[PDB]
DNA sequence: CTAGTACCTCTTAAGCCTCAATAAAGC
DNA sequence: GCTTTATTGAGGCTTAAGCAGTGGGTTCCAGGTACTAG
């Protein structure tokens, strides 16, 4: 009961610089760990390239749960979330 | 005692089984897990149904760690005994003590104490058995008793039964 | 009334040297100072006396008293407070760890 | 509403209670000779309804306890007669937004 | 402490937990039932596998068995032992004959293990079946208890 | 070196809590503990080698969880314990 | 350091209730008698007594 | 004393600032809801002026 | 919408009083391209403005009022933040102001 | 059990509870503290509570830590305002646990190869039971082939992000990211405007720096905890950090109406930035 | 005789108990 | 009309608090006394 659906969400859409610093750090941990690359790579292999390249074309499959102070918490998707910075 | 209910397990798995194939992975990991299981606290698990229409929650990533940790809610069937109950077996051995009684994935013992006046042990037999006044028992037969204690093991079950009631015994 | 004169001391006391501090941070003060019925002093005899997580008040200078307290009294801690966290050792609900990162299922068959 | 010239014995003060349907507030000579709210610092405080509370706290999700607390000797709740688990709005002027909007239950 | 007097543990409840959050109540199988979902598990898994590798007391049994090596098969031998206990001594062999046991017994409304219970085991005597379930004794009359348990041994398969 | 209370506190001001954990959970000392389901306490004994886990204060057999934390918070909890003060960690809110 | 099958997650709450006697004695698995903290010689550790194996 | 004080308050995703036992400090951070860094010092055009020149 | 309303009424003031119809004409030569333009990096710029959830508001507000007083008739300076900062019953200096 | 006279038993019964409370405290107010056989006083769990030197504050708030590096700082122009300078021992002995991948497989032998005893190289090399070997005490060390999933711990290389710091953290500036590059010397050595948010002076300050040693401490000290990235000090909403004294001054000089440069040192000048377009 | 071995030895913030007055109820 | 009450408050005494980090040089194996083993 405490999940929000989908829509009629109240958090800001705009990714937060803390959500896309843990991003970044997600996905070149994973990618250290030898795993998948849904980019290709132009001679490049520094994870953290990786990954700033992946959340620009978007192509980074996790998630983002916003917590709310009550306890209820809002699915986001990197895809839909968009990075002012 | 053959309950249906649905059960969440916890699952780890590596950043780098990360393919689309994971899944399958994952679920064999499940039927390495719940099959066979036996803990005193849910008791015995039975099997697990509805293969396809399994459920698996978002997975959560540790702070520091890449693993990925998925909690798979899924109803499952479920075995486990109660005192008083009655069940029926099959004799799989033969001892002084008595005869031990496998009924589905668990053990009964019945003890020399409970047992009737007229059914007494024999070893004149090959192998030994009892002999009753209006009965026989043997290595295969199919003997219901009253379940009246339970023990439960690290990954086993065992029963204490005993057979004072009537239309007890072989049928 | 209070509050708006304990900010305008604090701002008038801020700028005497001609240091200049955003309003914002003065108007969090003055809240958090005032958040109760009363003013909450920042001594060990203010929000110290609160009913925060018992952790929480135990860094601060009462440290042994404070968990005798919560003995007596059986208190209950969610460690949702940064000192417990630490204590603990735990990624703090703080930024980074406000949230959590999860792993979608759907997407990734379509990402391959 | 009494109002008293000099003090209240403490009898009068335990008598108060002996009618719960019937809210009876003491206020001094002194206390009321100036107008509280007519001060620039004080806000402009609004008494909210029971229902108008309860979808305050529906949107922000918030319990009795999270809320502002206010004395219940407030000179503003004694103004406004506050009673316990009544929310008020106060609506104040800054000077980094046109204006504020706070909430305070008495404790 | 567990007995037969209704005296359910802590997780034994008359109601149980939905993975909605959605409170239901509890629902018991019989043999013939529980034989039926455990072979439609097994369907479901042979068709599972099948699809991501793309891209008379004597036939019976071995077919089950084969099907168990499979699938599932060879992770644990407790499994085979527990699918030879329940075929060896079943009572029903159609899916009709379970259904309409499963449905009569939904109109008695009683507790899941008790009709549970009276669904697998036999009774023939009203006080063997008063001295079977002694918790259940001023709960079932004795007219109805008779109808159903005549009905039920009409409804036995004659394997 | 030491990592001040001052540089704690600026680092929380700079959000980041992975730096944190790491620093005082990977770069110090580190300390993983077993806990029950029901008592929550670190008075577990737990054989790796033969993967036996039972506690004497609570009749459990399965329901032990692991846990990381700096040796300095299990040490907390001893002199706790030795003052009649149990922290009872639990993995669930209730 | 060492390889455990019990599962990993964080803690989330922390009751700081009394310790009772009885529990003490429930999971006081050994007892001290003994002052000495070594036994003679200063070779073994006093059996039953402070800083017993 | 002020970092113990202030320790456990903050800025949640409803853009209200709250301690660890949730209770809201302030509806709105800083009665603006934005970034501090991005504060800058700015001047109002409709505040300075005399009658004839905002008429103007 | 009423709490969002009033928190940006400062800045919808700040728009009026600089994107004037006589502004925009008179003191400004702005096209439509370039007034599009100008009003999208405004909103941009605003909502990047925004507060960044997860911040430690609190911490970043003891940082900014300690730093000022490790820097640094009636008593000000230290002694005055100390005593305001706790309950102070006793007033070494105390004021007032009436007009 | 030897009799009770009920006289000696109050005695008895009065020291055993002042013993226990020395033990749980051994500091009672208004009564006397127990003292230890040595010249001390007793130490009870009470007073190893108390503050600074208690474990809440002395080993929980704040602990020692393993990976990171204290030593002097000293000002250099050359080097950009992100960029710090570091030592060869401190980088050498200072380490990060990179993983092997086949991206930087190579990368990886050839530092494995080179040794401890060369910066470029490392000293251990984690495998995947998780037993650590340890290079210099192994002989065989150039015989050792990496394999995927292992972790070798590496001297620090350029560009690589650590955390700076000095220890009056007064402000939320005080304790910022800056990426190494490795120096001849034994003195850190950062930009001459960092020094402001830091309130350095060069009159023998010591500073530390601490080595992230994992991906995601290096993501987050990169994208929240960077020098460029706090420039705007919230605490004023203005630049804490900007040009510095002899900068200012020289600054203030070479815009001055009557300053002209001769073809040599503009030319010179121009060359010196490194983003030149490359007109003239 | 001689030498081991142990046993004794400066500036505030809250709590509480202890004092001096004061209006009402018993009688 | 007089006596005995619950209440109000006001200070003495008390128990608490007391920037962060780091480099170094000195000192403790404690004194006497009696009982007992080689
Ligand atoms: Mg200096
Ligand atoms: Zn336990």
């Amino acid at each position: 009961e405490k999940a929000i659906p989908k829509d009629q969400r109240a958090t800001t859409p705009y990714m937060t610089k803390y959500e896309r610093a843990r991003i970044l750090g997600t996905r070149a941990l994973q990618i250290s760990m030898n795993a998948p690359v849904f980019v290709d790579l132009e001679g490049e292999t520094d994870p953290l390239r990786i990954a700033m390249k992946e959340l620009a074309e978007k192509k980074i499959p996790l998630v983002i749960r916003r917590y709310l102070p009550d306890g209820s918490f809002e699915d986001w998707s990197v895809e839909e979330l968009i990075v002012d910075l | 005692m053959f309950f249906i209910k649905d059960l969440s397990l916890n699952i780890t798995l590596h950043p780098s089984f990360f393919g689309p194939r994971m899944k399958q992975y994952l679920k064999t990991k499940l039927l390495e897990e719940v099959e066979g299981s036996c803990t005193g606290k849910f008791g015995y698990i039975l099997c697990v149904l509805d293969y396809d229409n399994i459920d698996i929650q978002r997975g959560r990533i540790l702070p520091t760690d890449g693993s990925a940790e998925f909690n798979v809610k899924y109803r499952a069937v479920v075995f486990k005994p109660f005192k008083g109950e009655v069940v029926d077996g099959t004799v799989v051995s033969c001892s002084q003590h008595g005869f031990e009684v496998q009924v589905g994935p668990m053990k009964v013992f019945v003890t020399k104490h409970l047992m009737p006046q007229d059914l007494t042990f024999n070893a004149g037999s090959n192998p030994p058995s009892y002999q009753s006044s209006e009965d026989v028992i043997t290595i295969k037969s199919r003997i219901r008793v009253k379940i009246e204690g339970c023990i439960s093991q690290v990954s086993s079950i065992h029963a204490i039964g005993s057979i004072k009631e009537d239309y007890l015994g072989a049928i | 009334a209070g509050r708006a004169a304990l900010y305008k001391e604090v701002y008038n006391v801020i700028a005497s040297d001609g240091s200049y501090v955003n309003y914002r941070h003065m108007a969090l003060l003055v809240d958090v100072m005032t958040t109760q019925g009363g003013l909450t002093s920042v001594t060990r005899h203010g929000f110290n006396r609160s009913n925060t997580g018992a952790l929480m008040r135990c860094s601060f200078e009462e440290t042994v008293e404070i968990l005798f307290e919560a003995g007596a009294s059986a208190e209950l801690d969610d460690c949702r407070g940064v000192s417990e966290n630490v204590i603990l050792g735990q990624m703090a609900p703080i930024g980074t760890g406000a949230f959590d990162v999860m792993i979608d299922e759907e997407s990734l068959v379509k990402y391959m | 509403i009494f109002v008293y010239q000099n003090n209240i014995t403490p009898s009068a003060m335990k008598l108060v209670p002996s009618i719960p349907p019937a809210t009876i507030e003491t206020f001094n000579e002194a206390a009321l000779v100036v107008n509280i709210t007519h001060h620039e610092l004080v806000p402009k405080h609004i008494r909210l309804s029971s229902d108008e509370k309860r979808e305050l706290l529906k949107r922000y999700r918030l319990k009795e306890s999270q809320l502002p607390r206010i004395q219940r000797a407030d000179p503003v709740a004694l103004y406004l007669g506050l009673k316990r688990g009544e929310v008020v709005k106060i609506i104040r002027k800054s000077e980094t937004s046109g204006r504020y909007a706070s909430y305070r239950i008495c404790m | 402490e567990n007995a037969a007097t209704l005296q359910l543990g802590q997780e034994f409840q008359l109601k149980q937990i939905n993975h909605q959050g959605e409170e239901e109540e509890l629902i018991a199988l019989n043999l013939s039932e529980a034989r039926l979902v455990i072979k439609e598990a097994l369907v479901e898994r042979r068709r599972a596998f099948k699809r991501s590798q793309k891209k008379t007391r004597e036939k019976e049994l071995e077919s089950i068995d084969v099907l168990l090596e499979q699938t599932t098969g060879g992770n644990n031998k407790d499994l085979k032992n527990t699918m030879q206990y329940l075929t060896n001594f079943s009572r029903f062999r159609d899916q009709e004959t379970v259904g309409a046991v499963i449905q009569l017994l939904k109109s008695t409304g009683l507790h899941p293990f008790e009709v549970a219970q009276l669904g697998s085991l036999a009774c023939d005597t009203a006080d063997e079946a008063k001295t079977l379930i002694p918790s259940l004794n001023n709960k079932i009359s004795d007219d109805e208890l008779e109808r159903i348990l005549k009905e039920l041994s009409n409804l036995e398969t004659l394997y | 070196l030491r990592f001040g209370e001052m540089e704690r506190d600026c680092m929380i001001a700079h959000g980041a809590a992975s730096f944190l954990k790491e620093r005082l959970m990977e770069a110090s000392d580190a300390f993983r503990v077993h806990i029950c389901g029901i008592c929550g306490l670190m008075t577990v004994i737990a054989k790796l080698n033969h993967n036996q886990f039972e506690c004497k204060g609570c009749d459990n057999k399965i329901d032990i969880y692991q846990i990381h934390i700096p040796y300095a918070a299990k040490l907390l909890f001893q002199e706790l314990m030795a003052m009649n003060i149990t922290p009872r960690l639990y993995t669930d809110r209730s | 350091q060492q390889y455990s099958s019990a599962p990993l997650r964080t803690v989330k709450e922390v009751q700081f209730g009394l310790f009772s006697p009885e529990e003490v004695r429930a999971i006081s698995v050994a007892k001290i008698r003994f002052p000495e903290t070594m036994d003679e010689t200063q070779t073994r550790a006093k059996i039953g007594g402070l800083n017993d194996p | 004393r002020l970092v113990k004080a202030l320790e456990d308050i903050m800025v949640h995703y409803d853009n209200t600032t709250r301690n660890s036992l949730g209770n809201v400090i302030q509806f709105i951070y800083g009665e603006d809801g934005m970034d501090a860094a991005h504060i800058e010092k700015q001047s109002l055009d409709t505040i300075g002026g005399s009658d004839a020149a905002f008429e103007k | 919408q009423n709490a969002q309303r009033d928190a940006v009424t400062l800045f919808c003031c700040l728009l009026r009083s600089r994107l004037a119809t006589r502004r925009v004409l008179q003191e400004y030569r702005l096209t439509k391209q370039a007034f599009d333009w100008v009003l999208s990096n405004i909103e941009a710029q605003f909502l990047r403005s925004v507060v960044h959830p997860g911040e430690m508001v609190g911490v970043l507000a003891a940082q900014s009022i300690g730093e000022p007083a490790t820097q640094m008739k009636v008593t000000s300076g230290v002694p005055r933040l100390k005593e305001i900062l706790n309950v102070a019953k006793n007033m070494k200096t105390p004021s007032l102001t009436v007009y | 059990h030897n009799g009770a006279p009920h006289h000696a038993i109050e005695e008895a019964e009065s020291l055993l509870q002042f013993h226990v409370a020395t033990y749980m405290d051994n500091d009672i107010a208004g009564q006397p503290q127990a003292l230890q056989k040595s010249g001390r006083p007793v130490k009870s769990i009470r007073a190893r509570l108390k503050g600074k030197e208690g474990r809440i504050r002395g080993n929980l708030m704040g602990k020692r830590v393993d990976f990171s590096a204290r030593t002097v700082i000293s000002g250099d122009p050359n080097l950009e305002l992100d960029q710090v300078g570091v030592p060869k021992s401190i980088a050498k002995t200072l380490t990060y646990p990179e993983v092997v991948t086949p991206y930087n497989i190579d990368r990886l032998t050839q530092l494995v190869r080179n040794g401890p005893n060369e910066h470029p190289g490392a000293k251990y090399v984690i495998r995947d039971s998780g037993d650590r070997i340890d290079l210099r005490y192994s002989k065989r060390a150039g015989d050792i082939q990496l394999q995927y999933g292992w972790k070798v711990e590496r001297h620090i290389m350029d560009n690589d992000p650590v955390l700076f710091n000095r220890q009056p953290s007064l402000h939320k500036m005080s304790m910022m990211a800056h990426r190494v590059k490795v120096i001849p010397y034994s003195t850190f050595r950062l930009n001459l405007s960092v020094t402001s948010p830091y309130n350095a002076d060069f009159d023998g300050d010591e500073m530390n720096l601490h080595v992230p040693q994992s991906e995601e401490t290096r993501a987050e000290l990169s994208q929240l905890c960077a020098v460029p990235l706090q420039i705007v000090s919230p605490q004023s909403n203005k630049p804490c950090m900007g040009i510095v004294q002899d900068t200012l001054c020289g600054i203030r000089k070479l815009t001055l109406r009557d300053t002209f440069i001769e073809l040599d040192q503009v030319l010179n000048m121009l060359y010196w930035v490194p983003d030149w377009d490359g007109v003239i």
